[PDB]
């Protein structure tokens, strides 16, 4: 916050949770905002409070094509309590709690897992870090840190100390030179192959890939585009480079293209701008592919409205996360335990875990109760 | 001559690499036919898309990218940097023509691309791109049998090799063609053995081995019996390119050719047709045999008014956009 | 009168995916026609699955397979890690119109 005084701007800082991210399966934006490319095939320690083993976010990046520089993120393995717990979010959406399938939501040991929409999974922990993982159109990861851990972390996302020249500090006490040379010090398994520096732009290969990627990714830097509202805040040049590189290199050009556009939108919305309606004539197959009875939404900024939640509250909705977009039930509707989207009148109040049907007067413990609009009331 | 700097695509998905390997890969989409891919900066990127005319395997589009110039040949038309052009189109270093029976794109010090427009397509590359290329045309290192089909130390097969060098469109997911079942037919009447081993290619046996060509001839014989001569023509091209002098194997039945009235179809005629615009062009030429239409020796071609081949003494002259018949004179104020 | 009569087909496993980078399974309607498998010109919906794992669905696999009613099924080795595919197959739905 900056006040206009003394002929200048008097600027103080509100505390800011740091934000790491891995987008396109290759690009990494650290806590110091040192964007760098990583074409590797191993499990890399994405972030770790390298004083202790309190938490350890791991990311498994896997080569996805003929070219050595064709990568996709494939998993996010939050190790915890020194490896005692491991929450592994795969790329299909499957969530493994201690290598066991666990549907969503789940709330235990202060850890809360839930899907704000069909595109994202939120792994909120009390240790300080929050993971927000994207599955649609492909796999991307975002990490938020309570600024208390400033200047303490290690790993790929850098030590979070407001210095871009120290981000490549390795465990040997020197700043590494380039991205891949730095990453190959943080591999999980000694048997992995070292990442290699990539100069050859895949954009130069196919002229049709060229024109496609150009004509679409140029929507970023267009001053009349929906994205212009964030131009005066976030410089879109790295995002445009990401979109170019992805779409040219991606076998599913639309998937990586829309992943890049979603990444730009989500970063800007993290900075506090609500970019909306940017999918004009583009990425609409992600409008349509929604699960039945759900619908798209551009500003999903809370939990998912559920019949159980409106009946008996929910731990889920007590987590603050950047407003992501995706598929959710529309307002005025709720999804029952069956998952289908019905209005409040069609979903039941739940007492002691008992399905108590809507608009139904019942007797319990010398009391008379009613289930009006999914809301439970008791008298006497 | 053009010993090992040639590759070609002919007939039923037959690919001949730089170092002499022949195989069959029945793809049906775009593939990186050749590309400068072992250098700091690419020089050429030639790709083909192979499709069907009813049943005949054909090339439906070629895209040659080179040094900032994009050339897309398809639908009997040529696109230069996105604009249609009328053949021939010539610029510093590049010249594209409807020469002979084909469309030829020559980029000086880079490449020579012949494309009959239906099936065949042949690349000549400079020697300087040795070992720095990769594609269906091979590695251009000179060793045929050891380095093409060994990816990550694993020896692989024509289907695998032709599928590795794949490239989809921006919004296209082309499948991979499945292996074709066993063969039949073979060379029963011996036509492939009668012709290929015949006198026409005697010294060609000393240069280019016909075993793969024999097999391809038999395989085409399994295909339509109006399309067996592609392998023969390709063998003639290869024999010419290695340096040898092929002989006229054609007969009024063996895929006969037709040429204009004064003009004859020859195998291995001089590529530089003497034309009384430059009636002694063929004097100190350096270019191997070329198949096509020609003129009988002694009478040069007439390119001034396109009257066929005329004797050296009866063909017109030209002055300032004016064409002068023989016997005509024009007097300037000084001469 | 005329009423639509429709039914599923059987399972079609016309290929065994090949190890390597270019390998995989390419089960296409054109290949089905060429190999002699009956291909209905018109259809409503089709179902793909892994032939060797007949229980766990496609999305539980997590591998990159594209399987559509207009084309068929395709799994490419290079797109997965490890760079391999499973042995898939698929079935189609054929509907005709029979007089009542
Ligand atoms: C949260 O963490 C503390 C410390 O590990 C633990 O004792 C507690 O059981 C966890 N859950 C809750 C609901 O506090
Ligand atoms: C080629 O272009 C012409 C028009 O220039 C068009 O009529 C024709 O259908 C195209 N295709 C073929 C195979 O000739
Ligand atoms: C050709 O390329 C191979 C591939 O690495 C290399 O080992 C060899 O030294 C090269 N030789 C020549 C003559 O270019
Ligand atoms: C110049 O040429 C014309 C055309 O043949 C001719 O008629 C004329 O007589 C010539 N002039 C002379 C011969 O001085
Ligand atoms: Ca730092
Ligand atoms: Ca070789
Ligand atoms: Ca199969």
């Amino acid at each position: 916050s900056c006040t206009c005084s003394g002929g200048l701007w008097q600027c103080q800082d509100l505390p800011c949770p740091g934000t790491c991210s891995v987008q396109g399966g290759a690009h990494i934006s650290t806590y110091d905002e040192k964007l760098y490319d990583l074409h590797g095939d191993c499990s890399y320690v994405l972030s770790k409070k390298c004083a202790d083993s309190s938490f350890t976010v791991l990311a498994e990046l896997r080569k996805c094509g003929l070219t050595d520089n064709e990568n996709c993120l494939k998993a996010v393995t939050l190790s915890l309590d020194g490896g005692d717990t491991a929450i592994r979010v795969q790329a299909d959406g499957g969530v493994f709690l201690n290598s066991i399938y666990t549907q969503l939501p789940l709330s235990a040991a202060n850890i809360t897992l839930f899907t704000p929409s069909s595109f994202f999974i939120v792994v909120q922990t009390g240790l300080g870090l929050q993971l927000l993982v994207q599955l649609v159109p492909l796999m991307q990861v975002f990490v938020r840190l309570d600024p208390a851990h400033q200047g303490q972390m290690c790993g790929l996302c850098g030590n979070f100390n407001q210095n871009q020249a120290d981000d490549f500090t390795a465990l040997s006490g020197v700043v590494e030179a380039t991205g891949a040379a730095f990453a190959n010090t943080w591999k999980a398994q000694a048997a992995c192959a070292n990442a290699r520096n990539s100069f050859e732009d895949p954009c130069s290969l196919s002229v049709e890939n060229e024109n496609y990627a150009r004509h679409w990714c140029s929507r970023l830097t267009d001053p009349n585009s929906a994205f212009s509202r964030c131009h005066s805040i976030i410089n879109p040049k790295p995002f445009h480079s990401n979109c170019m590189f992805d779409t040219c290199n991606c076998e599913r050009s639309e998937d990586c293209l829309c992943a890049a556009l979603s990444s730009y939108v989500h970063a800007c919305a993290a900075k506090g701008v609500q970019l909306s309606d940017w999918r004009d004539g583009v990425c609409t197959k992600y409008m349509q592919n929604c699960p039945k009875s759900q619908r798209y939404a551009y500003v999903v900024d809370a939990c998912q409205p559920t019949c159980r939640g409106l009946s008996e509250a929910d731990v889920t909705c007590s987590v603050s996360f950047v407003p992501v977009d995706g598929c959710t039930c529309p307002a005025g509707t709720f999804l029952n335990d069956a998952g289908a989207c019905v209005p409040a009148q069609e979903c039941p109040c739940y007492a002691h875990g008992t399905v108590l049907a809507p608009g139904e007067v019942v007797h319990d413990e010398g009391a008379v109760c009613s289930c009006t609009g999914g809301k439970l009331s008791c008298l006497g | 001559a053009h010993n090992g700097r040639v590759c070609s695509t002919w007939g039923d998905f037959h690919y001949k690499t730089f170092d002499g390997d022949v195989f069959r890969f029945p793809g049906l989409c775009n593939y990186v036919f050749s590309e400068h891919c072992r250098a700091a900066y690419e020089d050429f990127n030639v790709q083909l898309r192979r499709g069907l005319v009813g049943s005949r395997p054909v090339v439906t589009r070629v895209v040659i990218k080179a040094q900032g110039l994009v050339l897309e040949a398809s639908n009997g038309s040529v696109l230069i940097n996105g604009q249609r052009e009328e053949l021939p189109y010539s610029r510093t270093g590049l010249l594209v023509e409807q020469s002979g029976d084909y469309i030829k794109v020559s980029i000086r010090l880079v490449l020579t691309f012949l494309w009959n427009g239906e099936d065949s397509a042949l690349l000549e590359l400079d020697p300087k791109y040795a070992n720095q290329t990769c594609g269906l045309c091979g590695d251009f290192n000179g060793l045929p049998a050891f380095n093409e089909f060994y990816a990550h130390n694993a020896r692989l097969t024509p289907l695998q090799f032709g599928n590795l060098q794949k490239l989809d469109g921006p919004t296209e997911q082309c499948p991979d063609p499945l292996p074709l079942p066993a063969g039949n037919c073979t060379d029963e009447e011996g036509i492939c053995h009668r012709t290929l081993l015949g006198p026409a290619f005697a010294e060609c046996h000393a240069l280019v081995d016909s075993t793969a060509y024999l097999a391809a001839c038999a395989q085409d014989l399994c295909r339509c019996p109006t399309c067996p001569c592609a392998t023969f023509v390709e063998y003639s091209r290869q024999c010419a390119h290695a340096g040898g002098q092929p002989r006229n194997w054609r007969c009024p039945e063996l895929c006969p050719r037709t040429c204009p009235l004064n003009m004859q179809h020859q195998e291995c005629g001089s590529p530089c047709t003497d034309t009384c615009s430059n009636p002694q062009r063929a004097q100190l030429c350096e270019d191997h045999c070329v198949d096509g239409c020609f003129c009988p020796p002694g009478t040069v071609l007439d390119d001034i008014t396109h009257s066929g081949c005329l004797p050296l003494g009866q063909c017109p002259c030209t002055h300032g956009g004016r064409t002068y018949s023989p016997g005509t004179s024009f007097n300037t104020t000084c001469s | 009168c005329v009423r639509e009569v429709c039914r599923w087909s059987s399972w079609y496993n016309g290929h065994r995916p090949e190890p390597g980078l270019g390998g995989g399974d390419f089960e296409t309607f054109e290949n089905l026609r060429q190999r002699g498998y009956q291909v209905c010109p018109v259809l409503a919906d089709i179902e793909c699955r892994a032939a060797q794992l007949p229980d766990m669905p496609l999305e539980e696999l997590g591998q990159q397979v594209d399987c559509d009613r207009m084309r068929g099924l395709m799994c490419a080795n290079s797109q997965q890690s490890p760079p391999l595919c499973h042995d898939y197959e698929l079935r189609v739905l054929c509907c005709e119109y029979v007089p009542c």
